[PDB]
């Protein structure tokens, strides 16, 4: 239990940002008949502790306790998957994404037993059980029309609440009968007052200069601020103006990558290169996540006519990356075309 | 136990529709010898089709048996056509008594609404035309449909095909307002304008919109920034905020405008519709505009192929800064 | 009186009539001239003699005791999960008198099809009567073994036949059967069996069967692949960068009836051996591969094979 | 009744497009005239080799190469010499105790050499040394409480002990749980009642027909009892039940879970489960024992396999052993079956090798472990026909084959042996001449890229032969990969596609083939000026080497260019720190460790730099202190630094 989980706000009173988004929310669930909701927005800006308070709202205090149950799935192609859930006694939680292009085989089954749950449990307190889909983005198309045709199938049985970063992937008949809820990121002076409302609650105090750094290293992150001001808290008993904010360890890999990339442009960087980033693939850190790490730190070492170009170089491996089974390949050829760009570029 | 204002508020009968002319005056033909021929509408969404044609069963068949008769399919069945093929194989094989107590004996046939007929690939349309020519006389088939020609040969020249011309603003106006003013909610007019200006001809989208807005809100005002909010449309201040930092022709406050566009959760591809309209209706040369309209379809397809929205959307800004600096 | 097909007529009946895989077929020879064959599998592409090799060791092996010391299941039978823990289970616990060196073989052809839990079952039965049975599997596509099957057996690879030895064996029944010939429809027979000998031998009795003569306008009209002559006219019409006249050729082709994936396919298999640069070969084949992808994906129309054509060109084109 | 069609269209009049006409302009108006001619292909014969590789001339003695192979007995100096040999491959084996008794078990053959070389005594394990003392240990108490039980009845005529009545023994496949299992009970007198998938097992069944085995005696106590009587139905000696694969559950075995905790409850046997599913120790519920066998090291059963093919009087090298073990992922009876196979044909090639650290070597193992040999003449080697250039059709079509045999498997051979492959140096890890030379290095790294790039359009734009991430995500992924495989009877009935995977595969491999042709022909030709820069007095040649890992230098060729050892526990510890009490409710999974792991990694790195000060031991209570349910050694993974 660090500080981004003991001080999640359960209610939809306690919300400090977004208070009128929180309002039109509460409304929303005053009405009886809430629709499939659309959460999306930036990481870390708050969309699944607004997920959990309308859940509060929506039932009782109940949907606090959550359990871990497995579920095993058999595929049509007769093979057998199993995948983890968190769950309650009136909202289930799921992630099919993990189940590759068997996504559907959770899609069209998993919720298919909340139904049957549906028609198994019974409260007398609201008639649907809310099943949150999170990573929806990272859906495929064929799953995503099984998720409509379950959304069509069991629209008075179960209500669906679908969290994603990235409305771009989904597809518009989706969409079209969902109602989207736009999380954005809180501002700089949100993440100060969330910042210094938490340290108070600790019973520790930290300046308005450390708050305003910390607000601002974490990129509109809330989850970040908050655990990065975790780890000045370890760092030092007390929060001084000039505390250094310590640095993500990923983060500093991918800078001093890009350096090496700079630095020298042959064949033997190019191979440390490419082990460099077969070691930050086998920590799990996503390849997409890669890319643009390594696009933000090359561009501050180009040229204002290079930019273009590296960004561009950068999107398109990207795509290639999206498309692709094994990403080293991408990130390697954006790395190396990049290489080859910027040499040409420094000989004239 | 409610039922949401788009399928509650329909036309109840035919000829309760509005703006269109020939199409009731020939399904009145078919309603009087009781006598539906197979059925393909097509049109714009929202224009009212699948409105017309339940108001046209309802108007055949009795309302404890309207829903009975009638299946409602999806042809976007990602498991394949069989399925949809077995069933309406098993809607058509039971053959369940029913009767109407007005004093006229049913007509024996069954209707399957079958939408989204133009998202159909070749092989499933045959497929589909061998289970018509099966159940030719047990069950008499409408297919709803975007374009009329999408649908192939076999198909399109034995259904009678009924074009839904889309219906004006002022209309959809008064229609939004009759919907305001029977549901009690408070919505001034140049909101309902905003609102038929924001769905672009999607009166079923406007439908929804508007009753979201109402059980959004909580009965006060519904101002144009909720329904914003509500369809997903970014502001025209970030569009000339996107435009003004490819103008400039520096890089770094690209890269600020597409992470404050990014970081506000504003999506990506609606961003890519909105540059778009922006762009093919302005007074830029015809290589810009052809240039810049072939980027966007380049990048919509990565969107829609999962690369990342950050990355798609600063290349596609590169290529407009280029564009609009090279001319400068 | 009866014709009997020369793909069976002229099966290997030893396993030094087997040409191709000289290493593995070498192998299971002084297997069948020793003995003590471990548990095997035979993986690799049709017609390539895995079942005819695998009957040719087991014959070799067992001799007059072949009639009650072999149980063999293909895909015909059933080999459910019950006849997996029952008959095979009997068959491998029967007492069967043999010569030392000498076991049981329970040929198990097409294992692609058996059911997972089928071998899932065969694991432990495979594992541990392993003193007076053997077991050899043979199978297209060996990722369709689970692996503890794998384990419990050696895997052995079968590679598509080289055109040398399909012509060797293409004269060897041709010598025996009075077949007349010239060698364009030697080179026919040999392009429209793409390293099968099964595909090779079939479509050498229905050109006999059809027309009695073995050349090259024979054995496309009773096999109706695009033509080769067209396919390499049109690929040096986009080599000579010369949109009009291969979309001539395409075009031809498409009303001729020929669907996308055969004809993408011939365009393929002609490029592969055709006489031009390496760097453009490359270019070739990487939108040959491109536009099959996209025929594969489900968008197959002629506009497709038109902007295939037109990307080739423009390949030649331009540097 | 046949009714009419109609197609009613709301054409009102005018609006400027409903009536339209064919356009004046002059462009659109001269149609081209189409005309069908094509060549006429009668005339045009198709000569021999012309869409093939036929040629007239065909090679005679070149093949069909009998071996006639006939082993001598090794004499007992030579023997000594091997044995010194292995021994400084492997200096932290000890050789001296394994050796006599294989010899033992080796003194017209009948049994495979699984069962040949069978371990009879708990020692003989290779590796999972651990896992073996506690099974040993732990059926030794067993075997002291049945000798008490004895005791006590001729004498008439537990927390503190905690010994639970099984365990559950997990592991790879072929890692040798059943064999350690069988030989600690030849060791120890016990008696197995194997229970396995190959019978029916219900649970009525397995009830009334096992439980006896458990709650008595048995008759037969001296004699003939360590045996194994499979169960089925179509010194004193304790029984042991041993329960195989309890993983595989079909319909027909009706409630085995429920016997097998029955059995569970109510035993006072020794009961051993062996599985291969990770999962099933979460999935079980009751109380046992958990023993999981890691996968061996790969220079132990190298050498090994080493010993098997000395005792039959066969010479090898342990980097054909070490390739063997890595493609057979450190199976032991895989290589052991593959290698009786492989030598009881004759040996792979005889090239001699002379090594200090004598027979000809026996070299190849790999290769025709692949299916390599069936391509190549046995005069060449794979290496060999890489480094040179390709000119001819025939061994073009060896290229090709070679690739689309790799290329089954989604395995991508020639990436992950570039270095070793590409015409550059390669080394292990521990002014106008400098425009030639700078040139001279744009050139092999402008040739990298194109290759790399064309990769890259091969792995995205391109068909692959094996459907991706088809059940799991991609690589190097956490939360989840234990895809186990079908348990059902029924088939699939599957709509795909074989044309696009035969084609896709002889595609994507000739792709492959002509781009790393490409590649290597420009370095080869950017090196042939390599001497005049060398005349120039400069030197790039070390902005050209390759600095490889030493463990990629070991093999012959790699299966993949990563570190799969890093990457498997790199994802154990991401779930053994998420599977904590307070971070099981965590939503997401992504940003989860993104940001989640590089803080508590951090925060683990203070701690141990402040208690690293001799500072207050207070310091050393921040985790526990907020309540983080850790184990300590991952924490101490945590602590150590971000590679
Ligand atoms: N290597 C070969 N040498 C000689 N004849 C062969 C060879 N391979 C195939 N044939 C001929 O082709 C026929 C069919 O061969 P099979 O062994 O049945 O093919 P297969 O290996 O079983 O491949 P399948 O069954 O499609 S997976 C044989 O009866 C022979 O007449
Ligand atoms: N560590 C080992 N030392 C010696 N021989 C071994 C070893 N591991 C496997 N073997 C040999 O390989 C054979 C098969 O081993 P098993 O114990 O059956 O494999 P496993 O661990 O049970 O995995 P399964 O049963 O395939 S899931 C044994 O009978 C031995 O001959
Ligand atoms: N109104 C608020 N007051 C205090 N803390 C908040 C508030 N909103 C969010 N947080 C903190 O910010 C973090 C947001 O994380 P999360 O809810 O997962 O958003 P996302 O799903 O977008 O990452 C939570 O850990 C929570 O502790
Ligand atoms: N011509 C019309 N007359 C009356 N109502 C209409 C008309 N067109 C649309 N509507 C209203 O707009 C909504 C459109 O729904 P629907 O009939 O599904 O549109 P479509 O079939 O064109 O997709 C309905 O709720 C209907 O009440
Ligand atoms: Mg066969
Ligand atoms: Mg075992």
């Amino acid at each position: 239990s660090l500080w981004v989980d003991k001080y999640r706000p359960c209610s939809l009173g306690r919300l400090d940002y977004h208070k009128e988004q929180a309002a039109q929310l509460r409304n929303l669930v005053q009405c009886g008949d809430f629709p499939h909701l659309l959460v999306y927005g930036p990481s870390g800006a708050g969309k699944k502790t607004r997920i959990m308070c309308i859940l509060r709202e929506l039932y009782g205090v109940g949907v606090e306790k959550l359990r871990i149950e497995h579920q095993t799935i058999t595929t049509p192609s007769k093979k057998k998957i199993e995948i983890s859930t968190i769950a309650s006694n009136y909202h289930l939680e799921v992630n099919p994404s993990d189940a590759g292009n068997s996504d559907r085989v959770v899609i069209q089954e998993m919720l298919k037993t909340v139904a049957q749950s549906q028609q198994l449990e019974t409260n007398s307190q609201r008639d649907f059980k809310v099943v949150l889909l999170t990573e929806v983005d990272k859906l495929t198309k064929d799953a995503q029309h099984a998720l409509r045709r379950t959304m069509e199938k069991y629209m008075s049985t179960c209500r669906l609440i679908l969290c994603c970063n990235s409305t771009s992937k989904v597809i518009p008949p989706i969409r079209s009968r969902c109602l989207a809820v736009r999380v954005p990121a809180p501002s700089i002076e949100d993440i100060c007052h969330v910042l210094s409302t938490v340290c108070k609650k600790e019973g520790l105090n930290l300046p308005s200069q450390l708050a305003h750094r910390l607000a601002e290293k974490s990129c509109r992150n809330l989850r970040k601020a908050l655990l990065m001001c975790e780890a000045c808290r370890v760092q030092q008993y007390p929060f001084t103006a000039d505390q250094e904010i310590p640095e993500t360890d990923w983060e500093v890999y991918l800078r001093e990558t890009a350096n090496a990339i700079v630095s020298q442009q042959t064949p033997q960087r190019l191979l440390e290169v490419r082990g460099r980033l077969y070691e930050l693939l086998t920590h799990c850190i996503p390849p997409e996540i890669i890319m643009k790490g390594l696009l933000s730190e090359l561009l501050h070492n180009c040229d204002g006519q290079l930019k273009g170009e590296v960004a561009q170089m950068a999107a398109y491996y990207e795509h290639r990356l999206q498309l692709g089974s094994k990403a080293i390949y991408h990130l390697e050829a954006f790395v190396a075309k990049f290489m080859a760009l910027y040499k040409k570029f420094m000989e004239d | 136990k409610p039922v949401p204002w788009v399928e509650k508020y329909r036309p109840k009968c035919v000829d309760e529709v509005a703006f269109q002319e020939e199409v009731v005056a020939v399904l009145k033909k078919s309603l009087e010898g009781a006598d539906l021929p197979n059925l393909l509408f097509y049109g714009p969404p929202g224009t009212g089709k699948t409105s017309t044609i339940l108001a046209a069963a309802r108007e055949l068949f009795g309302p404890e048996l309207f829903r009975l008769r009638v299946l409602e399919l999806n042809a976007s069945d990602e498991r394949g056509i069989q399925v949809v093929r077995e069933k309406v194989k098993n809607f058509a094989q039971l053959t369940v008594s029913g009767s109407r107590s007005d004093g006229k004996p049913c007509p024996p046939f069954k209707i399957v609404i079958l939408d989204e007929a133009d998202s159909m690939t070749s092989a499933a349309q045959a497929a589909l035309r061998r289970t018509m020519e099966k159940e030719s006389k047990t069950t008499r088939f409408c297919l709803i449909c975007n374009y009329v020609s999408r649908i192939i040969e076999p198909l399109t020249s034995r259904c009678s095909k009924f074009r839904f011309k889309p219906l004006s603003d002022k209309i959809q106006q008064q229609r939004l307002l009759d919907i305001a003013k029977k549901e009690n909610v408070k919505i001034s007019d140049e909101g309902i304008a905003y609102l038929v200006k924001v769905s672009e001809g999607d009166l079923r989208k406007a439908i929804t919109f508007l009753q979201s807005a109402t059980r959004l809100t909580g009965g006060k005002e519904i101002t144009e920034k909720v329904i914003t909010d509500i369809a997903g449309v970014i502001p025209a201040e970030k569009i000339d905020g996107v435009f003004a930092a490819c103008q400039s022709g520096s890089f770094d406050k690209l890269e600020a405008v597409v992470k404050d566009l990014i970081d506000e959760g504003h999506a990506a591809t609606q961003l890519v519709n909105q540059l778009h309209d922006v762009v093919v209706e302005n007074n830029l040369s015809d290589k810009q505009k052809s240039i810049i309209t072939e980027k966007l379809a380049e990048v919509d397809k990565c969107l829609a192929d999962g690369a990342d929205e950050h990355l798609q959307l600063i290349s596609l800004c590169a290529t407009v800064m280029q564009q609009l600096s090279q001319n400068c | 009186h009866y014709e009997l097909p020369w793909v069976e007529k002229y099966r290997p009946v030893k396993l030094n009539e087997i040409v191709g895989n000289e290493d593995t077929v070498s192998r299971l020879e002084v297997f069948a001239r020793e003995g003590n064959v471990p548990n095997i599998i035979i993986a690799g592409p049709p017609g390539t003699g895995k079942t005819t090799s695998i009957l040719c060791l087991a014959r070799a092996l067992l001799g007059p005791a072949l009639k009650d010391a072999m149980l063999e299941l293909n895909a015909s039978n059933d080999r459910g999960i019950d006849v997996v823990r029952n008959k095979i289970k009997m068959f491998a616990q029967q007492k069967v008198t043999l010569p030392k060196g000498r076991h049981k073989i329970i040929i198990l052809d097409e294992a692609d099809s058996m059911t997972d839990g089928a071998q899932q079952a065969l694991r432990r039965t495979m594992e541990i009567y392993s003193k007076t049975t053997r077991f050899a599997l043979a199978c297209n596509a060996s990722d369709k073994i689970i692996e503890p099957i794998q384990s419990r057996c050696a895997v052995l690879r079968y590679t598509k036949l080289t055109d040398a030895q399909i012509l060797t064996r293409l004269m060897n029944v041709i010598e025996k059967e009075r077949v007349p010939y010239t060698d364009d429809g030697l080179e026919a027979i040999i392009f429209t069996a793409q390293g099968d000998m099964r595909q090779a031998l079939n479509n050498l009795q229905s050109t006999f069967s059809g027309f009695g003569f073995i050349n090259s306008e024979n054995v496309f009209k009773v096999c109706d692949e695009p033509h080769p002559l067209l396919v390499k006219e049109m690929i040096q019409h986009c080599v000579n960068a010369n949109i009009d006249e291969a979309y001539k050729i395409l075009a031809h082709l498409w009303h001729l009836g020929y669907s996308p994936e055969d004809i993408i396919g011939n365009i393929f298999r002609v490029c592969k051996t055709f006489q031009m640069a390496e760097y453009l070969k490359l270019e070739f084949i990487k939108e040959i591969g491109y536009t099959h992808m996209k025929i594969a994906e489900g968008v197959n129309s002629l506009l497709q094979m038109a902007g295939l054509l037109a990307r080739l060109c423009q390949k030649t084109m331009a540097p | 009744s046949f009714q009419r069609v109609v197609h009613v269209q709301q054409k009102d009049d005018g609006c400027c497009l409903w009536h339209l006409k064919p356009p004046s302009c002059p462009l659109l108006t001269k149609f081209k005239e189409l005309n069908t001619k094509v060549i006429d292909l009668s005339k045009c014969g198709i000569a021999l080799g012309e869409f093939s590789t036929l040629n007239s001339k065909l090679k005679s003695g070149n093949s069909a190469a009998v071996f006639m192979r006939t082993r001598k007995e090794f004499t007992e100096e030579v023997r000594n010499l091997l044995l010194e040999e292995i021994r400084w491959s492997n200096p932290e084996f000890s050789l001296k105790k394994y050796f006599p008794l294989l010899l033992k078990k080796q003194i017209t053959e009948d049994m495979l050499w699984t069962e040949k070389y069978q371990p009879q005594t708990a020692s003989e394990l290779i590796g999972n040394e651990l896992a073996i003392k506690k099974l040993h240990s732990w059926l030794k108490d067993w075997k002291r409480r049945a000798e008490l039980e004895e005791r006590q009845n001729l004498k008439g005529k537990e927390e503190e002990s905690r010994l639970c009545n099984t365990v559950l023994i997990t592991g790879p496949t072929g890692v040798g749980k059943t064999a350690a299992v069988y030989a600690c009970a030849q060791e120890l007198g016990f008696k197995i009642f194997e229970v396995n998938a190959s019978s029916q097992r219900s649970g009525r069944q397995i009830l009334s027909q096992l439980k006896e085995a458990t709650q008595s005696h048995q008759v037969d106590k001296q004699g003939v009892n360590s045996q194994k009587p499979c169960f089925f139905n179509s010194k004193n000696a304790t029984s042991l039940i041993l329960f195989e694969e309890v993983d595989v559950i079909f319909d027909e075995d009706a409630g085995f879970l429920n016997a097998i905790k029955t059995f569970m409850a109510t035993t006072k046997r020794p009961v051993i489960l062996t599985t291969s599913d990770p999962t099933f120790s979460l999935m079980f519920d009751g109380c046992f024992e958990e023993i999981k066998f890691s996968t061996p090291s790969l220079l132990n059963v190298a050498s090994y396999l080493q010993m098997i093919c000395l005792t039959e009087n066969f010479r090898t090298d342990v980097k054909d052993f070490v390739t063997l073990l890595t493609a057979n992922t450190c199976d032991i009876r895989k290589s052991i079956l593959y290698l009786q196979f492989w030598i009881r044909s004759g040996g792979g090639v005889l090239e001699e090798r002379p090594l200090t650290l004598l027979p000809k070597c026996d070299s190849g193992c790999a290769e025709t472990l692949f299916g390599l040999k069936n391509i190549f003449s046995p005069s060449e080697d794979l290496f060999s026909f890489l480094k040179h250039k390709i000119t001819m059709k025939e061994e073009w079509h060896k290229f090709i084959q070679l690739l689309t045999e790799f290329q089954m498997r989604n395995v991508d051979f020639l990436y992950s042996n570039l270095e070793f492959i590409l015409p550059l140096p390669v080394d292990t890890i521990p002014t106008t001449a400098g425009k030639k030379c700078s040139a001279l290095v744009s050139h092999c790294l402008n040739s990298l890229s194109e290759f790399m790039d064309n990769m890259s359009f091969l792995d995205a734009l391109l068909t692959d032969v094996r459907e991706q991430n088809k059940y799991g995500r991609n690589d190097f992924s956490w939360t989840n990969g234990k895809v186990t495989s079908g348990l059902c009877d029924e088939f699939s009935l599957e709509s795909n596609d074989g044309w696009t995977s035969q084609s896709s595969g002889e595609l994507k491999a000739a792709a492959e083939a002509l781009s790393f042709t490409k590649c290597s022909s420009a370095i080869s030709k950017a090196l042939e000026t390599l001497n005049s820069c060398k005349k120039l007095g400069r030197d790039p040649t070390n902005d050209l080497t390759f600095y490889v890992s030493q463990k990629r230098n070991n093999v012959y060729f790699s299966q993949s260019a990563a570190n799969l050892d890093n990457a498997w526990k790199r994802i154990s510890v991401i779930k053994s720190v998420f599977s904590s009490r307070s971070l099981l409710y965590v939503g997401n999974r992504q940003a989860s460790i993104i940001e989640y792991l590089p803080t508590l990694r951090n925060i683990c790195k203070t701690e141990k730099l402040k208690e690293q000060g001799k500072s207050k031991r207070r310091f050393l209570h921040y985790f526990e202190g907020i309540h983080l349910d850790i184990p300590k050694e991952t924490v101490n993974t945590l602590a150590a630094d971000f590679p």
